[PDB]
């Protein structure tokens, strides 16, 4: 009886608005007092003489999981792959934050601690160069707190003898997988009050860290000079979120700070000026 | 109840100081059972006159002494019957009692690992396409001392870097392994009963050496009395010792 | 092996898909959950909490608190306009406001609005207001009487000092868009019905403030991308 | 109709998005009342 | 009940932590004697006052099947192809070893004895040194000992009447497949002390003999200069050990010994000095 | 044949995927396993046995056996520091010893400690310890008052050699990071509580030696690979 | 809720990961106790 | 009871060796007479005195189904493709016969008769001798006796209106299928002791005509010179065999014949000299 | 269409698989079996009939039928030997036997193996011979005294011209290497036992064959390709 | 455990390989014996 209701999108609704009938008394809903902090309680019926209205309407997509359940780019990683005995570069390395890219950052701070596992998707895109490609395979390794860096295409931890990696060539589908949620406490902070041990770096800095996405192209010495664009996608699923916070009102500057100003530039929200208020 | 009296052979040992005992692995010594087998001929199996005491040649324990190590089968190749069936069959299984006895004085403190080692592959002592020599491995009862000297023959010898655990692990971690300490001011004896442990049922007593004795002392020996030199004795018993495949004495 | 057919759509990735996928930390065993006071499970939770409208948009209050309140005068007797928004709830003045930057992350609108008004003034100040939504087809009413043949509520300045009143969703069709552009979904307007009356030595002019929420009508459908926020430049690393 | 769904996968994260349950406020946000 | 226990990761659970109180006695739990070989029994409850805390933590992750049961890379094979009538070349031969690779090595080595099945994954990459690639397809060919091997991309060999064989060709997905534990004892050694039967060869060179993997290029001779470097990659899937040994603590030198030392290089271990150690 | 429609990750080689796979030696069967002692289950099998901790790591003791005991003295008569150590499992010190090797093949942490201590010297010589862990958000004590004001044992030397004080785990957060870098997990500090006390003719100094473990509380997470090891060259065949 | 597991192959190996059972220790490595 | 008891492999056991006793007797097991022509009885427990082991080894891989069950190369047809207007040629025809490859050949050959279904698999290579390769399908059509062999990449035959072909194209992963038993007889002749109606041709050549393998490459003309070459692989599915045969002690010469002889060669079995049978 | 995900092996032709794969025939209804004497189920069937071994393998005999003969002489009084063996199974010169050829097709080793003697003398020639295997990790023996301790069979030649002995699996591992190279499964070897006696007038010299079968107890595992056969050139068509 | 298996296909031959069934001799190679 959920496989058929979830299926027409129904579970979830709204209230029927009922009928309503002159009103002459002492009882005065419309009257409140909103220093109290509460919300007013009134509703449509108890202000004007209203209809039976049956409200057929859903909040299902209006959900968290609904929200956030939808992925987003995160990051985009370019790698300029020369050939410079080809082994001394030719890797990406980036910490992980949903913090450098604007349209998702700001839908996720719409709260102030969240929950959830990942969906990452890539997209990768081989930009050519030379004459052609040839077979450019590509590795995604996932290098936790603590786990050795990569310095070079060349490098042992490419090895991935217990991290997690994934490969792309061309021709392939986009790769995705599934990450559980990786916090070391009950939620991830999307805002921090606080500094570190050394009373330095206020912010969201201090609290996930994720550690790093490095990228390697792994087709040995070859012609062609290309460039590989992987784009990073994020879905959140299975989602709860705590403590709603008004929406980012002003353009990003940094990741993990809240900083707004910008130099020689007019802070600018996105409230838009009328000549007078007598007329909209 | 810090006494222990073990009986083997026809050969008993006591000590009066002693750390409870330890069983390697939690397992006592076992005949081969019918399920495990591989060779199907019937082994032989000596009892009291295989089974029993063997004590080797004592070794001298000083302020400069940083380590020893003996190999077994090996140590017992020349050991009385256990000896003998040794070389007469391809085949044999044993467990072992080892009983490791250093005393001392009230007056003197040190400290000693005894650890039990299974399949100790030590390194070899340079670099490059060495490797160790059959020799070097199998000493008999006289084990190796750890030397500062230069050595007869280098490229065939093995590292004398016993810290190392000579296996280029860290010792300190050699703990993993079955083992007791024998710490001066505490005990006398220590004590290590194995079970026989290799991935095949039976294997050859002349070319594979199951355990490896190392006793390192990870604390000098000190002390203001005039002896201020001590042995430290290894004696140790076969148990359920058994042997297949006979034929003439491999020399 | 299996028999199988291809279809339409395969190797394609859609944004708005959920499908499995192999998790990389296979046998990870994630924290607690704990009690967090304040979860949201649903985004009209937001919807539905009084949000202060930017009423006084002029370029002379913009980037100050004065943006968020009305003045009224002692000065006049008069049927005067006071000032007037339009109802739509993406729309400006409106859309900064809790209730419009969420709507701003959808296509599609219906419901009741609960514009909700506290006076700020001395409490021996008093004063009789009009206010008034002026359903669409029409213009923006230019005279008290025009406003007031409309949905409207008398409000007594009093003991309480807020009052609520409701823009009933009155509309053709079921839903509205939330970006409508020509179309409207009417004004609120609001006017003098007395006077404001002081005494000797008090304040000759007070405020008023202005408030939005949604009712258990409301409901938002078609997940876009948000109007209300860009990114020009880069985000610092 | 209804619909099929079975999960594949030995890990919680692997399985897709959620079913939805009610809103059931309480009114924590709008009415956190002291004495209601 | 286990299909759901496993799906949240809960079979296999740590303890919980109870409420503990002054204690006054001629009982001494803090007191014990390490010579004994056995490590203390000493919970926290014992030496100080604890409080009830319920603990959600799980072991699973630390299970031999989780530690082992990552692929990485044991072994790479390097193909130059040449065309001097390129039928008397163009072969891989390898002797198969989990010990050329030190990530993986490491790990087991943390074991005297294990047992277990394998699942080889291949990631073959062309490199180009031509205008082009066109067709390459390449043959892996398991070749036990005794078996006839192979010495030219010609012999008969690669027919792999009962041999296995598995093929790859460009654009085609990574091979993978699984192999049965392979020993001819009850268990893999990692270790051994011990000969052959002439006295020679000190350690693991005589256990596991496993003989070789290897590789050609099947397509027929063509135009283009490639490289094709293939990585062997290797799971362990259903796994016991036994006998834990102490982790390697120095470079490895060389496969099948311990040898740790190297020419004019200090011996250097992971150990990291202090000035003085009344300050951490 | 069944239509059927491709997922994103279709493909990809994951390292840390479990799927089925054709087997190579088809009707092969695997030799008998037997009986060997000491078979391993899992990890933490190891991280619950005692390993010595290189407490000594100064240059100048470094490669020798010495870098694993504590130098105790009759000389000094007096609340002096004798050693300290980073809690945290992976750092170092410890990160050399059982416990932490394996603990730097996960990237979290979670438990109590078991530090445990020899006392090597004669027979006859006698000393009270203090053995002192300070918990995080503070500096490494310097003084005895400083220390003992968090959790300690007062150790006394006499007929048991041995004695083992733990570490709660006393953290924010349910767990921690193996390699934390900035963040600490507290210290353990020794001192002496009495003095070290001789007869006539013994030895005036004597060793401390020192062991971890974990208690039944331990638990690790997240594996990833291990950087107390690595490959410079490459590998002789 | 739970998850699907078939094994499609007609060899051991080629099964997919092992399920997991208890510790169950004995305590062989921490204590081997010949007198408890 | 057997998806189980073969998964492990466990089907077809091979017997325990019990515990024997001294024997004292007139019963001389032992002693036979090998002139019978029958093998001797004696087991291990005649001769000696054994223990008792329990045997959980098993024959499952020495099955009939197991060794002739694995593909192996049976021919190598190259096409070598000309642009002399292009439809004169640039055709295979293969006359089909488990006889001119050596390793699977020798396999059957241990054999008087066999039957079994076929699981003919296909391994196309095009070898790249221009610039570039563009789109190449490949057709291989069976054509049985009597049906119209095809005598140009032109004619009808390629319209195979009854026949059975399957189709290639670069990029398409390796062809397979499946053939039915296809002998006129109950099985098919590894050996045949008789001639022709006419009575030449001595062998094999009389029984077992299965007709011809035919290919042809079916794009278009076009520019590029290439040459492709398609191994074929066959597995026996679902096997008997009759009245076992000693192996081939010698290189194969000739298909359908059993000759041995070589020219100008000396006559080269397997068997190893020794210097004197008084040392191993 | 279902949605499907792939996985790595795909699109890869492993020899040593099994899957279905359409029929090219269909309908097609294959032959009648029938009866034909000698079915083979299993190849052990094979392995378990006598052959005989070249047990003269010098370059002198070779490629005669003299080969597999070895000749005793009335001419010795003495503890000679008469010949040796390698007993592994693949190994020279016993390969080129029934048992040997099929074990050559596979890398695994393991059972009992039949040794049987007939003696080709005049019907009134008499000897008796030691028959002896001596076990591996020693060299093959050089005396009568040194083969005799270790298992054997003394045949007294009389009415039966035959005897069989059997070296029993005597082995480290449950399983050997069919071609081990360095390692070795121990020898067979042939002994005068008292002397070869004859009457007047009958042939001094006598011949001796040798046969091999396996026991009950044989079995071989994991198939590779031969190591007694080859393909130089190409085949004729 | 044990494993899945169904045939796909209309004709015997595409059917996978078959299964084992016991050696169940007779002798008639090693003795095929006329009085026995
Ligand atoms: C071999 C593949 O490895 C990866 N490729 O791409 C990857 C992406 C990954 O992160 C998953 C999503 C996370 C990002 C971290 N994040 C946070 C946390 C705190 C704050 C304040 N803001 N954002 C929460 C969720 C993890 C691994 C890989
Ligand atoms: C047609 C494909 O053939 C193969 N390609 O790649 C392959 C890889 C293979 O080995 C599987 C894993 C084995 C490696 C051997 N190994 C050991 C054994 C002993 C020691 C001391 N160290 N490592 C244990 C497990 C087997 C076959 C192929
Ligand atoms: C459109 C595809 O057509 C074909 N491509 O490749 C093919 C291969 C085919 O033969 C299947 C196996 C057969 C070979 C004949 N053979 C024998 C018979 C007698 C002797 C003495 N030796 N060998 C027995 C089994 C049949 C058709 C095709």
């Amino acid at each position: 009886e959920n496989y058929i209701d979830e299926v027409l999108n129904e579970v979830l609704v709204v209230p029927n608005i009922n009928s309503s009938n002159p009103t002459t008394s002492n009882s005065a809903p419309a009257l409140d007092a909103a220093e109290t902090g509460h919300t007013s309680s009134v509703q449509p019926e108890d202000v004007i003489e209203t209809r039976y209205v049956q409200t057929s309407q859903t909040r299902d997509e209006m959900s968290l999981e609904s929200f956030l359940g939808r992925s987003g780019c995160i990051h985009e990683s370019k790698l300029e792959v020369t050939l410079a005995n080809y082994n001394k570069e030719n890797f990406t390395v980036w910490a992980i934050n949903l913090q450098e890219m604007a349209q998702i950052r700001r839908k996720f701070e719409l709260f102030t601690y969240t929950r959830f596992d990942s969906e990452i998707t890539l997209v990768p895109c081989i930009s050519a160069l030379s004459q052609d490609i040839g077979h450019i395979t590509m590795q995604y390794m996932y290098v936790p707190p603590g786990a050795p860096v990569p310095n070079s295409r060349d490098d042992y931890a490419w090895q991935s003898g217990t991290n997690a990696s994934v490969f792309w060539q061309h021709g392939q589908a986009y790769p995705r997988f599934s990450l559980p949620f990786l916090s070391v406490a009950s939620a991830y902070y999307m805002f921090y009050d606080g500094y570190d041990e050394q009373d330095q770096n206020y912010g969201t800095a201090n609290t996930n860290n994720m550690g790093s996405l490095c990228s390697r192209i792994v087709t040995e010495k070859h012609i062609h000079k290309v460039h590989i664009m992987t784009r990073i996608y994020h879905k959140a699923k299975h989602v709860k979120a705590w403590c709603p916070r008004p929406p980012r009102a002003l353009e990003y500057t940094r990741a993990h700070r809240t900083n707004f100003k910008i130099e020689d530039r007019s802070i600018q929200t996105a409230i838009v000026t009328r000549p007078i208020i007598t007329t909209a | 109840d810090r006494i222990i009296q073990i009986t083997r052979g026809d050969s008993t040992i006591t000590s009066q100081d002693v750390a409870n005992a330890i069983v390697a692995y939690g397992v006592w010594p076992h005949y081969l059972s019918s399920k495990d087998a591989s060779a199907i001929d019937k082994p032989s199996q000596p009892d009291t006159s295989s089974n029993r005491f063997y004590t080797l040649r004592s070794v001298t324990w000083s302020s400069s002494s940083k380590g020893w190590w003996w190999k077994l089968p090996d140590a017992l190749k020349d050991m009385g019957i256990f000896g003998e069936n040794m070389f007469y069959h391809y085949l044999g299984r044993s467990g072992y009692t080892i009983h490791v006895q250093c005393n001392a004085s009230k007056f003197h403190q040190g400290t000693l690992i005894v650890a039990l080692i299974p399949e100790h592959q030590i390194a070899s002592a340079l670099h490059g396409n060495v490797n160790v020599g059959y020799n070097y491995t199998h000493p008999g009862e006289t084990g190796r001392e750890v030397k500062a000297e230069t050595r007869l023959n280098p490229d065939l010898q093995p590292t004398e870097e016993y810290w190392l655990n000579f296996d280029g692990t860290l010792l300190g971690n050699i703990t993993i392994f079955p083992h007791q300490f024998i710490n001066l001011r505490s005990n006398n004896s220590a004590t290590i009963i194995a079970p026989y442990v290799n991935a095949v049922p039976m294997d050859s007593m002349r070319s594979h050496n199951n355990w490896s004795l190392v006793i390192i002392p990870i604390c000098p020996l000190e002390t203001s009395s005039a002896i201020n030199t001590i042995p430290i004795t290894i004696s140790i018993s076969p148990m359920c010792a058994e042997f297949s495949g006979a034929r003439a004495k491999r020399q | 092996g299996l028999p199988v057919f291809i279809t339409p759509g395969s190797g394609q990735f859609l944004t708005t898909d959920d499908f499995q996928s192999p998790c990389a930390l296979p046998w990870y065993h994630p924290t607690k959950e704990i009690s967090i006071p304040g979860e949201v499970k649903n985004l009209v939770e937001i919807c539905q909490v009084d949000s202060l409208v930017p009423i006084n948009n002029t370029d002379t209050y913009i980037n100050s608190e004065n943006m968020y309140s009305v003045v009224l005068q002692s000065s006049i007797n008069a049927p005067d306009k006071i000032f007037s928004i339009r109802t739509d709830v993406a729309s400006q003045p409106l859309a900064t406001t809790l209730i419009g930057e969420i709507s701003s992350y959808f296509t599609h609108w219906t419901g009741s609005l609960r514009f909700s008004f506290m006076f700020c003034g001395t409490a021996n100040t008093t004063v009789k207001l009009l206010l008034a939504y002026t359903p669409p087809g029409i213009a923006e009413p230019t005279t008290r009487k025009d406003a007031m043949l409309g949905t409207h509520v008398i409000w007594d300045v009093g003991l309480q000092s807020t009052i609520s009143m409701v823009v009933p969703w009155i509309s053709a069709s079921h839903y509205r868009n939330t970006s409508p552009g020509r179309s409207t979904s009417g004004y609120i307007t609001c006017w003098y019905q007395t006077r404001l009356v002081i005494p000797p030595q008090t304040p000759p002019t007070a405020r008023l403030l202005c408030f939005v929420s949604g009712c258990k009508d409301f409901c938002l459908r078609m997940a876009r991308d948000t109007n209300l926020h860009l990114q020009s430049g880069a985000i610092a690393q | 109709l209804n619909y099929f769904n079975i999960n594949y996968f030995k890990d919680a994260a692997s399985n897709g998005a959620s079913k939805l349950e009610f809103t059931q406020d309480p009114s924590k946000f709008t009415d956190p009342v002291k004495d209601v």
